[PDB]
């Protein structure tokens, strides 16, 4: 039973939109288990710089109660239901969702619709959350990775709202009000921005029926039902140097302005990054491994470990990689990266991308990995690409990527480009933003 | 050899720069650059100056009055027959 066919087997993701403009979707499995959640189209970056850090305080509420089912009653309620409540909030994306019975199916729609919509939001609460999520900065602050992707940002998209973090100022925290909290949630959980997305043993149908009953959104106005579009975030070839050398290891992240979502090529990016892929002292592969900054960063002992990515947005994304080093080993290290970098925009080979949509593939697969991951899939397709987009899609795309591609691609947003650049640590070795723009030329 | 990595300990210092393509090679000719030449030449000017000018007149004093005693002094010659 080949994989092509497994492939076009995989039930079909159905949506159906409300008059309200929330668009339910959903996949049905024989699970008797499953996921369901609202996938909301908001983050920081729809935050200004008065109120950075709401969507992220109303995080941290929208599971402390209701105004009709209060703190006990609601937790009591879900957790003696045997179901996981948990969420997230990023940039531009936040999202709520539980993991019950495909029996409670409804309810659960009952219980999210309760959440985005009737947040108790008790001023008591509010006090002391403010004193967590301060707390949560103060660990958070420790995580290099973190610190070394937001100063990512923060210099990347410089002067925009891009460039703020999801939790938020230690002013805002310790300032914002019910009222902000209030109005962050009015302006943007509404309907056209929301998704209810399911995956499981559920019935679309029993799923939008629910849908309509708590769900149920009104809207007058024409304001309403339009979905806004966001100021451009302005890239700028930057560095942001934030140096301590007391810190055992020292982080560098570097990266271009990606295309967005919608852009095919995001396609093309992911095969490219999957040819140099990620390594880590842990990999059992060694210096075997067919990644060559890995198998250098092996034989050299370059890198506690390295990882490209592209992070897509709406209009914009980053597109680099990231690496742990030690203070003596930041430039050969930084060498060997831009080194594959430049090997990718001149001289991918068709060896390289044949093993590379391998192993993108399995990485797809490994995106719908349960009704969680599914979920997360739906919620996020259509909210991002409009519509969902079936693996067998996604594959045909990936079959059509060549070396050739893959160059054209990468040149057109790799070389001769400024990057960003974020560098955490004893980062003094690693050096000069020219000495690293001449390495996005020749190869 | 290699000296990049040891020269010295340094904590808290973030530091900011954009690509040379991001910015101007020569900006704020007038609201920042000729001021600070001014600034400069300012601060010097009566630190340097002094010794040259005063060497100047130096200059000056020694060469004429060598000169001077090249001419001829008429009373010199005023019993001549």
């Amino acid at each position: 039973a080949t994989y092509a066919q497994t492939l076009q087997n995989i039930p079909e993701t159905n949506v159906t939109t409300l008059d309200n403009g929330l668009r339910v979707a959903s996949e049905e499995s024989s699970q008797p288990t499953c996921t369901v959640g609202v996938w909301i189209g908001a983050g920081s970056r729809y935050e200004n710089e008065k109120n950075n850090g709401a969507g992220y305080f109303v995080e941290h509420l929208a599971f402390k109660g209701t105004k009709k089912r209060p703190c006990a009653a609601f937790e009591k309620e879900v957790e003696s239901m045997g179901a996981h409540f948990n969420g997230y909030t990023s940039r531009e994306q936040t999202a709520f969702y539980i993991k019950a019975l495909s029996k409670d199916m409804p309810k659960v729609v009952e219980l999210l619709a309760d959440v985005v919509q009737n947040c108790a939001l008790e001023e008591s609460q509010i006090e002391k959350e403010r004193g967590v999520i301060l707390q949560e900065l103060k660990e958070m602050d420790n995580d290099m990775t973190n610190v070394t992707f937001d100063y990512l940002h923060a210099t990347a998209f410089q002067g925009t709202a891009l460039a703020r973090t999801v939790e938020g100022t230690t002013e805002n925290i310790k300032h914002l009000t019910r009222a902000d909290l209030a109005s962050y949630i009015d302006t943007h959980f509404k309907a056209p921005r929301m998704v209810l997305a399911a995956a499981g043993g559920i019935s679309h149908k029993e799923l939008v029926d629910a849908a309509r009953q708590h769900f149920s959104g009104v809207s007058f106005t024409y304001k309403e039902d339009a979905v806004p579009i966001l100021p451009r975030c302005r890239f700028t070839g930057s560095e942001i140097r934030a140096r301590d050398d007391a810190l055992p290891v020292a982080h560098v992240a570097l990266a271009v302005e990606g295309p967005g979502w919608a852009d095919p090529d995001n396609v093309v990016l992911h095969v490219a990054n999957a040819i140099i892929g990620r390594y880590d002292r842990t990999f059992g592969g060694g210096k075997h491994l067919s990644s060559r900054l890995a198998a250098l960063a092996v034989e050299h002992k370059l890198c506690h470990s390295f990882q490209t990515f592209n992070t897509s947005y709406s209009d914009t994304g980053l597109f680099g990689f990231h690496f742990v080093a030690d203070p003596l080993s930041i430039d050969d290290m930084m060498f060997c990266a831009q080194g594959e970098w430049m090997r990718l925009c001149t001289s991918t080979t068709e060896s390289e991308v044949k093993r590379a949509k391998n192993h993108l593939r399995s990485a797809m697969v490994a995106q719908l990995d349960g009704t969680t991951p599914v979920c997360e899939t739906i919620g996020s397709h259509l909210l991002n690409y409009g519509r969902r987009i079936s693996l067998e899609e996604w594959d045909s795309r990936i079959s059509a990527v060549d070396a050739r591609m893959v160059r054209d691609v990468c040149s057109k947003y790799i070389y001769d480009k400024c990057p960003a650049l974020a560098a955490v640590g004893p980062i003094e070795q690693l050096l000069d933003y020219n000495r690293i723009r001449s390495g996005m030329y020749w190869i | 050899g290699i000296h990049f990595g040891n020269l010295a300990r340094v904590r808290h210092i973030i530091t900011y720069s954009l690509s040379p393509f991001e910015q101007r090679a020569i900006p704020n000719i007038f609201s920042d650059a000729l001021p600070n030449v001014w600034r400069r030449f300012s601060s010097q000017v009566f630190k340097v100056a002094p010794p040259f000018l005063g060497a100047y007149l130096l200059y000056s004093w020694g060469t004429q009055e060598f000169e001077r005693l090249k001419r001829k002094n008429p009373a010199d010659y005023e019993n001549d027959q």
